[PDB]
């Protein structure tokens, strides 16, 4: 644990990257968190909402 | 079917070529819902019921 105050700085900055990595996996209220699946199933005046 | 005992058809392990039907010019109403009637073709389903 002596050199906690330089892993805590490491632990913070990698538990805010995976935090982020998997805020794309959420939908928002879209029908889908993939914009791949998004495209492929709906018209642009549709896909864009 | 009558409406209140509607028959459902499940559909499964086919290919389903969906421009026969979208380009019939036999159908009054073809709306489609959560995906664009023009892109039927190039989707994967895991099940159809009709």
């Amino acid at each position: 644990s002596a050199l906690g105050k330089l892993q805590d700085v490491v632990n913070q900055n990698a538990q805010a990257l995976n935090t982020l990595v998997k805020q794309l996996s959420s939908n928002f209220g879209a029908i889908s968190s993939v914009l791949n699946d998004i495209l492929s199933r709906l018209d642009p005046p549709e896909a864009e909402v | 079917a009558s409406v209140y005992a509607w028959n459902r058809k499940r559909i499964s392990n086919c290919v389903a070529d969906y421009s026969v039907l979208y380009n019939s010019a036999s159908f009054s109403t073809f709306k489609c819902y959560g995906v664009s009637p023009t892109k039927l073709n190039d989707l994967c389903f895991t099940n159809v019921y009709a």
